[PDB]
């Protein structure tokens, strides 16, 4: 039940084992029945802000004349 | 939480098409990037947004309460849970309003002798137990209701890390609401003042119950004091419609003010 | 047992640690989610929208609805700025209270390019042309449109598009700036000119305001959560 | 310690001078020193004198700061605002940074 | 284009020849309760027609001293003919709304109005007493309120008012009226356009709620930039609004609902 | 980190090519080994640079400072972070100009009674909170600032194994500089001498913020004084051209001297 | 849960250890590297670049730009020692404070050859043979070029090719050597003295100087890190 | 000898791994021979209520009458 | 051994919590179960059982 | 996720599993999402000093005049 992530590594060090390799994945393990007791897995995806920058109705060209 | 578009090469413009005019009175932004407007270099982007993600944003351990009980009724305390009895993680909450999270509480406990040369105690034993509202509440403490058959209790010995536990999201709505612009009751027609009249933006008057704290000890007599410490922090974080920051000091539960309402300094329009 | 051994930082609390923890209410039923409008992903998406700016800081208009509107007349141009602003937005006072300046406030770095959209709200009558800038840091801040127009500028002409947007590019030394003000990471100056001249014909008010609005680019980011100074808590 | 004596009336036309005096004690003495004067005021989130070598104005072009900087003193330092309207108060804050303890004052 | 449409709801159209587009908060049109997201088991009614139609309350007068104005949903509507029978028959009820505001004037006037949309739009009093506003306060009907330039604390402790006391630049709730733009909004430049619309989905933490304890949205109208004229110090130019609820299913029917009021 | 090169057998030489002489006003090292100038035999090296290479060079916690409060506004202090308090770490960093790694931080505290006779308290709890600059600073050791909703806080509790958390690559540029020669700001032709100046070699004002320790528990009257020693240690590290060592004492922040400009012994010119 | 078992050494801080710990600061965006010239792998890389020696730390020369300089002359052949030098290079005070030197007081042990180059800088027209020397450990320091010449040595010719290197092998019993003066590690002599004679013609400076460098060889190692008696701190 | 179960997401996190993988499963292995020493699963059944709200002999349908 | 770091909540005693333990009378012979009438699986059967409901509650 | 590196054995024991076998390898397994949390690997690589011993332009051999 083992789950197995790459980390976004920042610093390297001298090796090839920062480049590659187990050496840059880490292991996580849920020990708990309920999904609360879990920790964050921190994958967060993102999304379009349109729905709060752009709530119009008729969609519109940043080129073309806003007001037609 | 992720990768942000490179910026390509823009050269020189003579056209019909002007995306640096626009009329916000649409209500939308304009979607500009610099090569709109100037000429631009290819650049290859590699910062991201990880770190603003609504996860990381609240990803900390904030403190909303500090409980204290002296043992030597004070030998109990009890604490109505809420998250506005603190500013700051108040306030990062209120960016939106509504939210659905879990719950990750940290207990940091800390205790000594009131008077610098008298008494003496063994270590303490702390119970933090939870009253979900409708269960009965202790008088004295050691009534019967800290037998906790049924509620959940923590207990906590002195010195050792600090305790946490996690709560599920347990919300009667299918969000928790960070504003509620409504009442509980309805008052009506015919029915005296006294009747039908409840707070404004407020729900259940006993929403999430109350932590009850106590030394399980025997108490000595012995001048002691101890802290509990709250720390919360929302874990699984989904947050809807936001909302500018509160800008003026809080003045309540509610969104009243009083106090500091000149928020902005003074500074000259032509001044850099 | 298993043989195990204590390494340092053992029994600390981390505040920012991700630890799992056991549920004190096992097996409850949640509550399940119902698709509710306007979800955010990221903090990112809320400095992207157009949020007014407090530019007329003034002693008789800060802290009134006065404080947003900027005016202009109808005089015989000059070449001194309507306004000027300094590239700090999360310190300088017009920029640090802004929806981007608020958020920017709960982090230490900030990086990628802004845009400054202005709206005209004179009558239809009224015409005229106005220079918008900006100077990267470095030089003196340009006090005259002969200097500013030596810098990244719009030349902004009213019409039937009430609006103009100018994009302040990412120019920098460093990888990421302060959100602080500190000279080492200075972002320059913004300011305004009028190009000709403000014209009304007769019956026509000789004075108007135009409103500026502030919101981040698509390349635009924040990094390492810090606490704000916007909110405090006596006693 | 904070000992800053600044309850200052302060005339009017203008103009007078805003100090802040932080007396150090003693055999613990006080760096880095940086001086640091926040508003009160709508501060989002400058109107300041910040002081790292040289002395920087955070843009507020009606001031002028009067003390031994570029090198170290450290710091008593006096600043004042002309001119010459009421742009009054409000309030003003001033507030250092240190080594050891002190990366704080007193509004 | 950009600038003409005409909509229609049941017997009732709008026609408009300077509009500025339209805003859809959120993106999300409003919608019925999908069975997956429903919770009362009782069959609804869903007057259609004769609830989703364009009702017109009340006009207020724009004056260079207007500070702004400010309307409850679906409170606004309690009285609004059929929509309000359902809304007082029915223990619960959900609706969505296309709100248009107008305000026409001439090419010789200036002036900005910002028309914002707020869910959970929650108003400030006027006492030291926390979450003291009473029912009858915080529910003025078509009517509505406005906002004000400064705060007054009520200190008749015999008869406290019990009010709202919404100053404009903290948008009536502690927070700078200059961010209130995070909300679904359009501006009334008069300049450009004549009027503002708004297409409102249902908004909030349940599917149904009750629509007497509770208000989803806050309509805010505040001067951006004030009304002037000429040369006439004097001059007044009204703001009509007319709201038209949407897709409205009730659960819950017994008898009439008769708030108290004033 | 790696093996050295086997020395091969070398006989006699009567040649042309002759690798002893060279010149090295071009600016480079004559690569010569053993068996150029005299008769070698055949060795098989064992000996490895394992131990020199960069990283296992900084592998090493070293103390930067030694931060302390006294339980009885010393309530609490603050320590703005840099590795030029201590000479140790700082001289061996400055073989480098420039440097990017991890780091990591173990904190030592230790605590003692003022009086050999009097005074008596309970286990004592620290909070070490991290104020990234721009963050509010604690005015006082128990003022809302310590709530900690984002910044990171490290709760340890007297006599547990000491603490320790690990930080990432925080710089604003590519890379860590160790020498910077330049200034914040450039003094501009017109403007007052007290305008445009700032310190030599002086980067940002507040470079990476400050660290504040308090005890949580409540004060007795008892005179207690505790100590927290900050030893951190450079992980994952890549470092960029070498410079000569400091080889007389330091005197600040910058490269300044004063006082020890005399390093060297004598000794005779024909002196083993 | 797991049953476990605690074993010596838990809890404990060394100072040296290799063991992971939470993030203080998750999900930060790190700026990414750039690739700045001069990057260094290994400490013996800066060991392997010719660093100047200051051979002559006599009262009036030491600590100024003189200890460099090691001053020749015309005079009629002699067989006494130009200069005298111990193979200690983490010890002895004239290469202690080289390069090589300054790196081998961070280690307890060092093993491998090196190479001694000199520079001559007398004027063109100045001619003359030296003789460098390196005498193993053992038997008496030479003191006269007779006993010198039995040991390793390079005879110098000076001309067009400015230097010469004399390489002193790694000639040990120990497999490694301490960095300290101890008999026991002791590593031999190093010596120079004319072969016959600096010669030059009239309207020639009749003095001229040589300058010393010293470098490590490939084969060349350190081993157990210790700290440097070479900076201090009082108070 | 490990048990792999999944839990019952309740909140779930702005990420993928909120809605499957290992991430939303959760590992057990007993360590003692007795098995009163194991933690409760919790995967517990329900029944048929009917041998209390029911416990008729001639079992009846609610559309058609009780007493016939 | 094994390197560890104790996280916080360590040594606590949450009373809901679900760990295993050892036990203290081992290899016990267990008397097996026999079927007997009336087993109960959740609580809510016994919700949907009628019971009669004390509708006068005069004095 | 498991990491199996082998350790060079300098001193050895009078057994064959100093000489082979998982008694000369080690184990690592990452716990942590970010890259900083890691331990330093200490497989780390060397180079070629000559950006440093020898940054001529043009390349010169040993027995070689340097100067021609
Ligand atoms: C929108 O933001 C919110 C929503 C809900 C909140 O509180 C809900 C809540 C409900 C129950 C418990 C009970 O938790 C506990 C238990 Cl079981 C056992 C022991 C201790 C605790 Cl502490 C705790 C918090 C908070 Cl603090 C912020
Ligand atoms: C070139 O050499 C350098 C570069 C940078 C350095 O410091 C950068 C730095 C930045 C932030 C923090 C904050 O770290 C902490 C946190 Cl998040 C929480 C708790 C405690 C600490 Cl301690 C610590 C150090 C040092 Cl010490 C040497």
């Amino acid at each position: 039940g083992a789950q197995v992530s790459s980390q976004k590594v920042g610093a390297h060090e001298n090796s090839n084992r920062a480049y590659g390799g187990s050496t840059i994945n880490y292991t996580t393990i849920n020990y708990y029945r309920d999904s609360a007791s879990n920790a964050a897995s921190k994958q967060d995806f993102a999304q379009d802000p349109s729905k709060f920058t752009e709530p119009i109705k008729d969609v519109l060209i940043k080129t073309a004349p806003t007001l037609n | 939480a992720n990768n942000l578009p490179d910026t390509q090469s823009s050269g020189p413009a003579h056209s019909k098409e002007t995306p640096a005019l626009t009329a916000v009175e649409t209500g939308a932004t304009n979607p500009l990037v610099p090569s709109d407007t100037v000429q631009t270099r290819h650049v290859i982007q590699k910062r991201t947004r990880s770190e603003s993600t609504v996860e990381s944003f609240f990803a900390r351990g904030a403190c909303v309460a500090i409980i204290e009980v002296d043992n030597d009724s004070k030998l109990f305390s009890v604490w109505k849970i809420t998250y506005k009895d603190t500013v700051q993680l108040r306030r990062k909450l209120e960016f939106f309003t509504y939210s659905r999270f879990d719950m990750e509480f940290t207990f940091v406990v800390t205790s000594n002798y009131t008077d610098a040369n008298n008494g003496h105690a063994l270590n303490q034993v702390y119970q933090i137990m939870y009253i979900p509202p409708g269960a009965p509440i202790p008088g004295k403490w050691n009534d019967y209701t800290w037998q906790t058959s049924s509620n959940p209790s923590v207990f906590y010995t002195y010195g050792a890390p600090p305790a946490r536990i996690s709560v599920p999201y347990v919300g009667i709505a299918n969000a928790y609401s960070h504003f509620y612009d409504g009442f509980a009751k309805v008052p009506l027609a015919g029915q005296a003042s006294t009747e039908g009249d409840s707070l404004y933006g407020a729900a259940s008057l006993n929403d999430f119950g109350s932590l009850a704290v106590r030394v399980v000890n025997d108490h000595n007599p012995t001048k002691l004091t101890s802290k509990i410490r709250v720390y919360m922090k929302p874990k699984h974080v989904r947050v809807w419609c936001p909302r500018p920051p509160r800008a003026v000091p809080y003045y309540g539960p509610g969104v009243d003010y009083k106090d500091g309402l000149a928020p902005l300094p003074g500074k000259g329009l032509t001044t850099y | 047992g298993l043989p195990v051994l204590n390494t340092p930082g053992s029994n600390q609390y981390l505040t920012a640690d991700n630890y799992q923890s056991p549920c004190a209410i096992p097996e409850f039923d949640v509550t399940p989610p119902i698709d509710i409008p306007g979800e955010v992903r990221n903090m990112m998406e809320l400095a992207e929208i157009d949020t007014m700016i407090p530019l007329n800081l003034t002693n008789q208009r800060k802290n009134t609805m006065d404080m947003y509107r900027v005016e202009l007349n109808d005089a015989a141009h000059s070449d001194t700025p309507i306004l000027c602003l300094s590239l700090s937005p999360a310190s300088d006072p017009r920029l640090a209270h802004t929806m981007l300046g608020e958020i920017l406030n709960y982090y230490t770095h900030w990086a990628g390019s802004l845009k400054f959209t202005f709206l005209f709200c004179g009558s239809m009558m009224a015409t005229g042309k106005l220079l918008v800038s900006y100077a990267p840091p470095g030089a003196e801040a340009p006090k005259s449109r002969k200097e500013a127009m030596l810098g990244t500028h719009v030349i902004w002409d009213i019409g039937l598009q009430s609006s103009c947007t100018m994009v302040v590019p990412w120019i920098s030394n460093t990888t990421y700036r302060q959100t602080i003000n500190d000279s080492f990471t200075e972002g320059g100056y913004i300011s305004m000119f009028y190009q000709t001249r403000v014209v009304v014909p007769l019956s026509t008010p000789r004075k108007m305001d135009i409103l500026g609005f502030v919101s981040a680019c698509n390349d635009f980011s924040v990094r390492l959560l810090r606490d704000t100074t916007h909110i405090s808590q006596e006693a | 310690v904070v000992q800053a004596p600044t309850q200052v009336p302060g005339f009017l036309g203008d103009s007078v001078t805003l100090p802040c005096y932080l007396q150090v004690p003693n055999m613990e003495v006080t760096h880095v020193s940086q001086l640091t004067w926040a508003r009160h005021g709508e501060s989002g989130s400058m109107a300041v004198f910040h002081q790292t070598q040289g002395p920087s104005y955070s843009e507020s072009k009606r001031l002028e700061f009067v003390a031994a900087r570029l090198g170290a003193e450290l710091r008593d330092a006096s600043l004042r605002m002309f001119g010459l309207r009421v742009e009054d108060e409000g309030s003003y804050t001033c507030l250092f940074v240190t080594f050891p303890q002190g990366s704080r004052s007193v509004d | 284009s950009v600038r003409v449409m005409q909509l229609t709801l049941g017997n009732s159209t709008i026609t408009t020849q300077e509009a500025a587009n339209s805003v859809v908060a959120y993106g999300r049109w409003p919608e019925y309760i999908k069975d997956s997201e429903a919770n009362p088991v009782d069959q609804p009614t869903e007057p259609d027609v004769a609830a989703c139609r364009f009702y017109t309350l009340d006009t207020v007068t724009w004056r260079k001293e207007s500070r702004g104005w400010w309307w409850k949903l679906p409170d606004a509507l309690k009285d609004m003919g059929l929509f309000g029978q359902n809304m007082f028959y029915h223990y619960l009820g959900r609706a969505g709304y296309t709100v248009h505001v107008q305000c026409n004037a001439s090419k010789f006037h200036q002036g900005a109005l910002g028309v914002f949309a707020v869910p959970e739009m929650c108003l400030a009093g006027d006492s030291t007493t926390h979450m003291f506003t009473k029912y009858e306060n915080a529910n003025p009907g078509e009517k509505g309120g406005e906002f004000k330039g400064s705060f007054t604390l009520d200190t008749n402790a015999t008869n406290p008012a019990r009010n709202f006391c919404p100053v404009d630049y903290l948008f009536g709730s502690g927070v700078l009226a200059g961010n209130a733009f995070v909300y679904p909004h359009q501006i009334i430049n008069l300049r450009t356009n004549n009027c503002a619309t708004l297409v409102l989905p249902y908004v909030n933490s349940l599917s149904i709620d009750s629509m007497t304890k509770h208000n989803n949205w806050g309509i805010a109208i505040l001067p951006l930039a004030p009304l002037d004229f000429a040369t006439e110090s004097s001059t007044e130019i009204p703001i009509t609004l007319t709201i038209a609820p949407m897709c409205c299913e009730f659960n819950g029917l017994r008898n009439i609902t008769v708030p108290r009021t004033q």
